[PDB]
């Protein structure tokens, strides 16, 4: 500690701590602009409002930006002091715009000028520059701003997006996007950072202004819950006016640290539009069903009549009843919610296995990580991340390998980018694409689609014949590398140059660098794992991380994103075929008897269908009924054709949603759920955090709780369910998922979120796993060689085009929740495909125009972007687009073990439309 | 077929976008800028250089050249602009908007120009030579005020400028510079030259007797600071390796042309003090900064600089593109480093923490230039001079109502009186001594009736004044007192770096409160105290002292 004398008193300072920091943790507030203490705002001392005086200095200095030393004398209250501070804001004050009619006559500039007893200045005014509106979310006004760079840290050194400048000099130094351009054309990603920093109010958010930039809306209350979009899991203050959510601000969570992207920021708007459900629907029993039907959400009584809720609740249940006691039990399945809680999961798994009595239960997981988590329970017994995301910081190599962390998880790209800009950290991106973030990458490998293998194998075999692997690691912690050692020999760098389009060089090199680190960290996605061999290149990536050793030490390991809010919470709640509650194979005689036990009611003990097999039961005449609840599968299972044919000859569906989807066209009966704001109970973000969700506003009209329609539904179905609510759910699950030891609802209501597993109630959980072995038999994790294996449909003359497909940032998954949210709606409006522009040269098209997109499956038409991050030869497309659906036209061919669709690769043709 | 279409409220905005957010990189802007660029290196340091290259290629930097380098660079959009911007001479054009004409003419307005009529002659040039070829701007002090009034065609000085002259440079497309004859490395080496230098190398001169000179010698900073350069050489040399070294040629200071003068004769006695100097500190490179309005230097320093043998010292020379704050050691620092020039916080001092934050020494062009006659002649030599209790030897810059304006190596110490007439030839014919500036723009204006104040190092800070780096103004009757303030004022309000509030907004208010006819010297008064009170730099902390002093000295030009 650093002890000095602060106002004639003696103090100690703790070290890395400022005289601003002392002066406030001791009660003496001295005023600050240009300073913001909050994680990740490095203070920059230029405002000079903070200024006091140190004995023997000839001027002053920043309190915010100085440390103490040893014998210092700093005094705060002296006429010399106190007078600076009061003619900085003077000075400041000259040039505000008038308090009562500014765009925030609250904000922490006007606060800090009460404290000064400043409010009008003795200084004549300058005229400065115009509103900008052009964005539809923020406002700029510069006419209130101060010139504090807090957004251009916010913007450049926390988000790192690298949008904001300070461009001119003197007192026409003016924030700037790029080069000078409107906020509505420039790259800015509405991220919101900049907003949030900002102390004038020169920027707002837009829903805060009336149309003369002034009177910022007031909201009523906050509520602090989390994100309702992906798995990233950040914490968020939603702002009420009138029981509606107007605006949201980040939170010091553990996963985002108060940042945010769009979606989180601006996309709560969904439900309150005009659209959501608010009665129960039954099908006019005159209305046939069809694979091509459309009802319109804004009027659905040409094909449905409301019901009562105890109508509805009936007509469900019996029809599922029916089913049942006429065609046998395995005549039924279900699709849970990876956006739901791990309460609701619970209880719909309960249901299925027990009312339904079969294990056909599955969620989209199946179509995310399917293949990655057969690999990895074949090598390690398990298929959690190894490290969070934060780990990133702490590594000095980083690999992202066929995911898009800038576009579909934004905040922990923003980590990402502050381990290479601070740290050093070098980062490697392997991605046919390039992306934003490729700019900071060491190297960007841009290999042809579908050869993911060819390129891991020669790095594997660099590492192997090189001798760059870890023996003391490998000879005593893995197994089976005689195999690898042997298999590897045919997969040089040179002979697989051609094959992935990677020079040898290259591939030498990144394999040095990764093998040589001290700790080097891997992330993959949807480009991995959503092929027939994704479970291959799966296997390569362990490989790499085993023979190397970089697992299971800060800042290495392997993590594989977690896609929805919710994916990881689902799984461990047992709603996938396979298993019970953690992970419990439902095919060993002692889980299902303790369960048995448990639940007091025999069990069936075969697997059941995961989802593309049930879709193909269901095409077969062999699944009758279908209860769906939180998943659309008319817009996100593969080859549309067929699986809306395959809807359509149900018997008896039942959807559980918050808007009429394309999937509730087909449905039967319609039971209007609660949203992700209005609901409480618990979700599992892509680190093992487990985190507690607070209802913000009321479910609209007659809409329920989710967790209430299941346990209805499961009365009816000759259950004595009586549950209060999420907590009861939560301590029934406690009881038999051991990996939520020590994690209690009190617990977590207390802290926010806490990391499993954990030891003790009151020690912080592991974020680290796999440093004293792995879960398997001997304890060692099994190294399993990959081969070569092409894609199911390759192009040819006919359709001589390869089409992928993926997300963008702006919307989600099926776009029903995203496109009927006002700001991303305008941001993204009309659908689009992406092509490099000699290919849109080549075949004759122009930037925005149309086109007529053809695979062997289907047919659609959009409109053209020209992107040069495109390769020669590539389409790529999202599947958010409801006119022109790209599931018309993928591929269902699956993964033999994995069982996962290749969504990312088939052949296509483009003509001019 | 099968249009399904989406009820969603996109439709009245659906028209999507052709291209990606932001402004897209034109194919044939990359290749015509990867041509220009060659061979040269893509580091950050080299920014500002590239942004010269595309300017004097082109005449300006159009937006879709600047999106190319950005690119080529691994750069945003926002990091090259905002730097582009921050430096006076860089013109960027966006689209749709008006061309650069092809030649520009730059007219001084500074303290000097401005007492010869500067202001009615720009005044005329535009009425008279503006044209859509022709572009006529104003300028700040460009190191001539011995020869006001400065005017530049192209590359081209004009010295005691007039409408006839300027015409004729246009006509005659003089617009290049004129190379005089000076001391070359061969007359060097015939003179004696280099060979100190080569006792140091080989080791038979220590390093140990050239700081006991320097010491001994109380060699100070001529850069206006005034630090004893032997006690920095020895700082420089405690710090651990590798180190580094950049030199100051940045002279902007209005009413400074001592550094030109060295320059444009005998470049050869500064390079010498230079490698000195860096053998000393022992750094590997030494950097050149040399203001983009000495153009003659430019081209002298590069040939003599090729004709230099193969030493253990690599010399980089950097060219500045307008801006009076890059004097100032730090953000000369930051310039060097391809960013804006604003100046760093202390601590850490540039001699810990400099140049890519390696220990740094910065030394001015003539505190270099006597290096070699300290050591050859000896610290006794040094100190035999000097007047008034003062010791050693000093350059003024003198300029204003004298009969002989010029640089005046005269002993360190004297009196303005002293100086005006046993140096300068005293009052020009039809004028009165009213009032002096010692130290150009930042050291404060001072009555006639103070001819009794020696000038040197630390003895005008009594009266709210320094010498800086001797630049003296000569005043007469005929010349506005308030009005020379106004036009220093007007000059820090352009200069200032804009980066903290007592000076970007404090040198604004304060000009505007001096165009009313009766100033409010109370207001004034209590803005002066903040701004040399919390200036984060020199700039801001001396901007005030012409207000102060015309305040306090002159009471009786304000009516009560
Ligand atoms: N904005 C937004 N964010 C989301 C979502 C969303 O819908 N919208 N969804 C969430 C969900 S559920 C998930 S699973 C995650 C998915 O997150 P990501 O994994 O980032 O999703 P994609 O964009 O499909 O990733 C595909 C990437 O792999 C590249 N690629 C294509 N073919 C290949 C190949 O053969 N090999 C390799 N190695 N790469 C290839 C693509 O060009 C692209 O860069 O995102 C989550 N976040
Ligand atoms: N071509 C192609 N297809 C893909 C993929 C791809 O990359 N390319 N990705 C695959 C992957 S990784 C995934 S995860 C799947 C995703 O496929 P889905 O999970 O089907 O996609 P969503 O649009 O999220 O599904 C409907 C959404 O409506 C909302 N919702 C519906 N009912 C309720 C309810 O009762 N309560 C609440 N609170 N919300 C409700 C939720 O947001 C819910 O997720 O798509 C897969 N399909
Ligand atoms: C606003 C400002 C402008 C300056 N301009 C110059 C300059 O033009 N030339 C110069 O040599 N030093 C200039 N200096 C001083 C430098 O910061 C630095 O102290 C000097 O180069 C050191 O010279 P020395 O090594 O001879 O002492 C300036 C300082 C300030 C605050
Ligand atoms: S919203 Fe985000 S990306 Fe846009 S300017 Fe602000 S910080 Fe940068
Ligand atoms: S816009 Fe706001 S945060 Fe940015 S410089 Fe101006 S006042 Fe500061
Ligand atoms: S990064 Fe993910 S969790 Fe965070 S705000 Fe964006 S969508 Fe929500
Ligand atoms: S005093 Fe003036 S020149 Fe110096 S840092 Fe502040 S604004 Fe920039
Ligand atoms: S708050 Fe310390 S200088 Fe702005
Ligand atoms: S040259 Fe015009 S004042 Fe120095
Ligand atoms: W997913």
């Amino acid at each position: 500690t650093i002890a000095f004398e602060f106002d004639g008193q003696q103090v100690e300072a703790q070290p890395g701590e400022t005289i601003w920091a002392v002066a406030k943790r001791l009660g003496t507030h001295i005023p600050h602009l240009c300073h913001k203490p909050d994680p990740g705002y490095r203070p920059d001392g230029n405002c000079r409002a903070c200024m006091v005086e140190i004995e023997g200095e000839r001027v002053l200095a920043a309190s915010c930006k100085r440390t103490p030393a040893i014998g210092m004398k700093v005094k705060s209250a002296t006429e010399r002091a106190t007078k600076a501070r009061a003619m900085v804001l003077e000075l400041l004050v000259a040039d505000q715009p008038e308090r009562a009619t500014s765009h925030d006559p609250s904000s922490h500039f006007w606060v800090q000028a009460d404290v000064l007893d400043v409010t009008e200045s003795r200084f004549p005014a300058a005229e400065r520059w115009t509103s900008d509106v052009s964005h539809p979310a923020m406002s700029v006004n510069l006419d209130a701003c101060i010139q504090c760079n807090l957004c251009v840290r916010a913007c450049r050194e926390v988000q790192v997006n690298d949008v904001i400048g300070m461009a001119y000099r003197a007192a026409g130094s003016k924030v700037v996007f790029d080069f000078d351009d409107p906020m509505g054309g420039s790259t800015c990603v509405a991220c919101g950072e900049c907003v949030q920093a900002c102390p004038t109010g020169a920027l707002m958010p837009a829903a805060y202004l009336d149309a003369n930039q002034t009177r910022t809306v007031y909201p009523d209350r906050e509520v602090k819950s989390l994100c309702p979009y992906c798995g990233v899991g950040c914490q968020v203050s939603y702002k009420v006016k009138d029981e509606r959510i107007v605006y949201a601000e980040g939170v010091n969570g553990p996963a985002n640290q108060n940042r945010l992207c769009v979606k989180g920021r601006f996309g709560f708007d969904y439900v309150h539009h005009p659209h959501r459900l608010t009665v129960p629907l039954i099908r006019l029993e005159n209305v046939p069903k069809d694979a091509n039907d459309q009802v319109d959400p804004a009027n659905p009584w040409t094909h449905f009549r409301e019901a009562t809720w105890e109508e509805a609740l009936d007509r469900a249940a019996g029809g599922l009843k029916a089913i049942r006691d006429t065609n046998g039990r395995k005549a039924l399945a279900g699709f849970g919610s990876a956006k739901g809680s791990n309460e609701e999961a619970y209880l719909f798994q309960k249901l299925v296995r027990l009312g339904f009595g079969t294990n056909n239960v599955d969620h989209c997981t199946r179509l995310c990580h399917a293949s990655s988590v057969a690999a990895l329970m074949e090598g390690l017994n398990s298929g959690a991340v190894t490290a969070p995301f934060s780990a990133a910081l702490d590594a000095e190599v980083i690999v992202v390998i066929g995911a898009n962390p800038t576009v579909n998880h934004p905040v922990a790209a923003t980590f990402l980018k502050n381990a290479v800009k601070q740290r050093g950290a070098k980062l490697i991106i392997m991605d046919p694409r390039r992306q934003t973030l490729s700019r900071h990458a060491y190297r960007h490998l841009a290999f042809r689609p579908g050869s993911d293998v060819a390129m891991l194998n020669a790095m594997l075999n660099v590492i192997v014949t090189e001798g760059l692997y870890d023996e003391q690691y490998i000879a005593g912690y893995t197994e089976n590398f005689e195999a690898l050692r042997e298999k590897i020999v045919d997969f040089t760098p040179e002979k697989m140059a051609s094959v992935c389009g990677i020079d040898a060089e290259t591939l030498r090199e990144v394999a040095r660098l990764y093998a040589r680190a001290k700790s080097s960290l891997i992330f993959w996605g949807m480009g991995v794992s959503q092929h027939v061999h994704g479970t291959d290149n799966s296997r390569c990536l362990i490989a790499l991380a085993l023979i190397t050793g970089q697992i299971g030490r800060p800042g290495t390991g392997l993590h594989p994103l977690r896609g929805q809010n919710n994916v990881q919470g689902a799984s461990d709640a047992g709603l996938i075929p396979m298993v019970y509650p953690d992970y419990q194979s439902v095919e060993k005689d002692a889980v299902r008897e303790l369960f048995e036990e448990f639940w007091g009611q025999s069990l069936d003990p075969q697997k059941g269908l995961t989802v593309v097999e049930i879709m193909r039961a269901i095409h077969a005449g062999e699944i009758r009924g279908m209860f769906v609840e939180g998943e659309n599968p008319a817009m996100s299972d593969p080859d549309l054709n067929h699986a809306r044919h395959a809807l359509a000859m149900l018997d008896h569906l039942v959807v559980q949603d918050l808007f009429l989807t394309e999937t509730a066209f087909h449905a039967d009966v319609v039971l209007p759920a609660s949203a992700f704001a209005e609901k409480a109970g618990t979700f599992t973000n892509t680190d093992r955090r487990v985190q507690i969700a607070q209802p913000v506003v009321a479910p609209p009209g007659d809409a329920r709780q989710d967790w209430w329609i299941i346990q209805e539904l499961a009365r009816r179905l000759d259950l004595d369910w009586n549950y209060g609510g999420p907590a009861d759910i939560f301590a029934e699950m406690a009881q038999v998922m051991p990996s939520l030891n020590n994690i209690t609802w009190e617990r977590l209501e207390r802290e926010g979120a806490v990391t499993y597993p954990v030891d003790a109630p009151d020690q912080p959980g592991n974020e680290i796993i796999f440093y004293a072995g792995f879960p398997t038999e001997s304890g060692r994790a099994k190294i399993v060689p990959a081969a070569i294996v092409p894609p199911d449909e390759v192009p040819d003359d006919e359709f001589p085009m390869v089409l992928s497909t993926g997300r963008v940032l702006e919307h989600w998954h099926t776009g029903s929740m995203t496109r009927r949210a006002g700001v991303l709606d305008a941001l993204e409006p009309e659908a689009v495909a992406f092509m490099a522009p000699k290919e849109l040269y080549r075949l004759g098209l122009r930037p925005g125009g149309s086109m007529r997109l053809e695979t062997r499956r289907g047919a659609v038409v959009l409109k053209v972007r020209s992107d040069r991050d495109v390769p020669i030869g590539m389409i790529f497309m999202p599947f958010c687009y409801a006119e022109a659906a790209a599931n018309l036209l993928t591929n269902p061919a699956l993964d033999p073990l994995g069982k996962i669709p290749e969504f990312k690769f088939c052949a296509a043709r483009v003509v001019p439309a | 077929g099968t249009v399904r279409s989406f009820a969603h409220p996109g439709r009245g905005r659906n028209v999507a976008r052709a291209v990606p957010k932001g402004r897209q990189v034109d194919p044939h802007a990359k290749v015509e800028i990867e041509e220009l660029l060659g061979t040269r290196p893509r580091q950050r340091d080299l920014l500002i250089e590239h942004l010269h290259l595309i300017q004097d290629t082109y005449g300006q930097i159009s937006a879709d050249h600047l999106a190319a380098l950005a690119d080529e660079m691994s750069l945003a959009f926002a990091e090259v602009f905002e730097t582009a911007t921050f430096y006076a001479h860089f013109d960027v054009v966006k689209e749709g908007e008006a061309d650069i004409p092809r030649l520009t003419i730059r007219v001084c307005d500074s303290i000097t120009c401005a007492m010869f009529g500067a202001d009615e002659l720009l005044e005329t040039l535009q009425r008279e030579l503006a044209s859509d070829a022709v572009r006529v701007v104003r300028a700040p002090c460009v190191g001539l005020c011995d020869h006001a009034p400065a005017v530049e065609v192209g590359h081209n000085f004009l010295h005691r400028a007039d409408l006839a002259s300027v015409r004729a440079a246009v006509e005659a497309e003089d617009t290049h510079a004129h190379i005089p004859t000076y001391v070359d490395y061969d007359a060097y080496r015939a003179g004696g030259g280099y060979a100190t230098l080569e006792r140091l190398r080989s080791g038979e001169l220590p390093v140990d007797d050239v700081l006991k000179v320097l010491d001994d010698g109380g060699l100070r900073g001529l850069g206006g600071a005034g630090f004893p350069t032997g006690r920095k050489w020895r700082s420089v040399r405690g710090e651990p390796g590798p180190r580094l070294m950049a030199v100051n040629g940045d002279e902007g200071e209005p009413g400074t042309f001592k550094d030109q003068l060295y320059l444009n004769t005998d470049p050869h006695r500064f390079l010498e003090g230079m490698l000195i100097g860096a053998h000393v500190v022992e750094a590997a490179d030494v950097y050149i900064y040399l203001r983009d309005e000495y153009p003659i230097s430019r081209e002298i320093l590069a040939r003599e600089i090729a004709k230099l043998p193969e030493g253990g010292t690599r010399i980089h020379l950097r060219r500045g593109a307008g801006a009076y704050i890059c004097g100032e050691e730090s953000s000369l620092i930051e310039s060097l480093e391809g960013k804006r020039g604003l100046p760093r916080h202390k601590p850490p001092f540039p001699f810990q923490v400099g140049l890519f934050n390696r220990p740094t020494l910065i030394n001015n062009i003539e505190t270099l230039f006597w290096v070699r006659d300290l050591i050859e002649r000896g610290a006794e030599w040094w100190k035999s001079h000097g007047r008034n209790g003062r010791v050693g030897l000093r350059s003024y810059s003198v300029s204003g109502r004298v009969k002989e304006p010029g640089v005046k190596l005269a002993p360190a110490g004297l009196t303005i009186q002293e100086l005006i007439d046993e140096y300068c030839g005293g009052i020009s014919d039809g004028h009165s001594f009213a009032a002096y500036l010692p130290g150009g723009a930042s050291g404060g204006i001072l009555p006639a009736s103070m001819n009794d104040i020696p000038l040197d190092f630390g003895t005008l800070e009594k009266y709210g004044c320094f010498i800086g780096s001797a630049a003296v103004v000569i005043l007469s009757d005929q010349d506005d007192v308030r009005g020379a303030a106004l036009n220093l004022m007007k000059f820090f309000e352009d200069e200032s770096c804009g980066q903290c509030t007592p000076c970007r907004s404090g040198t604004q208010k304060a000009r505007m409160l001096m165009e009313n006819g009766v100033w409010d010297t109370d207001l004034l008064g209590e803005l002066a105290q903040c701004m040399r009170d919390a200036s984060i730099c020199g700039l801001g902390q001396a901007a005030s002292n012409p207000v102060s002093t015309v305040i306090k000295y002159f009471p009786d030009l304000f009516p009560e």
